[PDB]
C-alpha cells in the first residue's frame, strides 16, 4: 500500500 | 547588492507560491471578514444548526470513529501535499538536492505546513470548511463529548497567538520554504547544502520582515519561535491518538460532525 511518500515521489516526477 | 538578491529572492518565492496555492490567506480573509461577492459562509454553532446545514455517510462505530476522521483528513490532504511540493520545486536549490532528501523533507514538512494553512482558515470565533461554505465554532467544538472537544481547541490557541503576527502571503512564502529546508529531519543523507539554503533563505525572510513590517518588535524572533510551536501541534498528535485507544466511551458522533472534522486536521 502506497502512502505519503509515494505520492511526494509522484508529484516531484 | 547583497539585499537587492535578497529582495528578488523573496519575489520570486511569492510569485511561486501564488501560483502553487489557490487558497492564499488573503482569499481566506476575504471570506471571513465580508469583502467576498458570493454569500456569505453558513454558520454552525449547535445541533439545530448543524442539521439544518445539508451542504456537504455510512454507520461508523464508537471504537473507530476517530481513527476513520483521521485517516479521512489525511487522505483529503493530498491536494494540499501536491501543492507544497508544487512549491517546493521552485525553491532554488531544492530539486539539485538528493531526490532522497527532497521526499524526506516534505514528508516531514508537509505537516507542519498543513497547520500554517488551517490558520488562514481560522480566527478566535471557529473555522472555515466546506471549501469555504461554511463556519464552525470554535465554541461548538470544543463543548462536545469524550475526547473530542480537546482536538481542535489547541490548534485555534496556535492559529489566534500565529494569526496576530499579520503575516501576509509575500511574508508566508518565505516562512513555508524556511520550514521545508530545515537541516534536522530524520534519515537527511546530506544535511548542508539544506542548511546553506535554509540561511540563504533565512537571510531574506529577515529582510522581508524588515521591509514589510518596520514597526514591528521581534516579530522575526517570535515568527521563528512558531517554528517550534508547530512541531509540538504535530507531535502532539502522537498523544492524542493514545487518549483515542483507552478512552471511557462511548465515542459515538453525529455523522454531520465527523464530515467536518474530515476537513480539519
Ligand atoms: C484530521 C482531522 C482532524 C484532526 N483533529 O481533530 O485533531 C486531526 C486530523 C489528523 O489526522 N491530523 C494529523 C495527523 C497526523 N499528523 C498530523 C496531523
Amino acid at each position: 500500500n502506497l502512502g505519503l511518500e509515494d505520492i511526494i515521489r509522484k508529484a516531484l516526477m | 547588492p547583497e539585499s537587492a538578491d535578497l529582495r528578488a529572492l523573496a519575489k520570486h518565492l511569492y510569485d511561486s507560491y501564488i501560483k502553487s496555492f489557490p487558497l492564499t490567506k488573503a482569499k481566506a480573509r476575504a471570506i471571513l471578514t465580508g469583502k467576498t461577492t458570493d454569500k456569505s459562509p453558513f454558520v454552525i454553532y449547535d445541533m439545530n444548526s448543524l442539521m439544518m446545514g445539508e451542504d456537504k455517510p455510512l454507520q461508523e462505530q464508537s471504537k473507530e470513529v476517530a481513527i476513520r476522521i483521521f485517516q479521512g483528513c489525511q487522505f483529503r490532504s493530498v491536494e494540499a501535499v501536491q501543492e507544497i511540493t508544487e512549491y517546493a520545486k521552485s525553491i532554488p536549490g531544492f530539486v539539485n538536492l538528493d531526490l532522497n532528501d527532497q521526499v524526506t523533507l516534505l514528508k516531514y514538512g508537509v505537516h507542519e505546513i498543513i497547520y500554517t494553512m488551517l490558520a488562514s482558515l481560522m480566527n478566535k470565533d471557529g473555522v472555515l470548511i466546506s471549501e469555504g461554505q461554511g463556519f464552525m465554532t470554535r465554541e461548538f467544538l470544543k463543548s462536545l463529548r469524550k475526547p473530542f472537544g480537546d482536538f481542535m481547541e489547541p490548534k485555534f490557541e496556535f492559529a489566534v497567538k500565529f494569526n496576530a503576527l499579520e503575516l501576509d502571503d509575500s511574508d508566508l512564502a518565505i516562512f513555508i520554504a524556511v520550514i521545508i529546508l530545515s537541516g534536522d529531519r530524520p534519515g537527511l543523507l546530506n544535511v548542508k547544502p539544506i542548511e546553506d539554503i535554509q540561511d540563504n533563505l533565512l537571510q531574506a525572510l529577515e529582510l522581508q520582515l524588515k521591509l514589510n513590517h518596520p514597526e514591528s518588535s521581534q516579530l522575526f524572533a517570535k515568527l521563528l519561535q512558531k517554528m517550534t510551536d508547530l512541531r509540538q501541534i504535530v507531535t502532539e498528535h502522537v498523544q492524542l491518538l493514545q487518549v483515542i485507544k483507552k478512552t471511557e466511551t462511548d465515542m459515538s458522533l453525529h455523522p454531520l460532525l465527523q464530515e467536518i472534522y474530515k476537513d480539519l486536521y
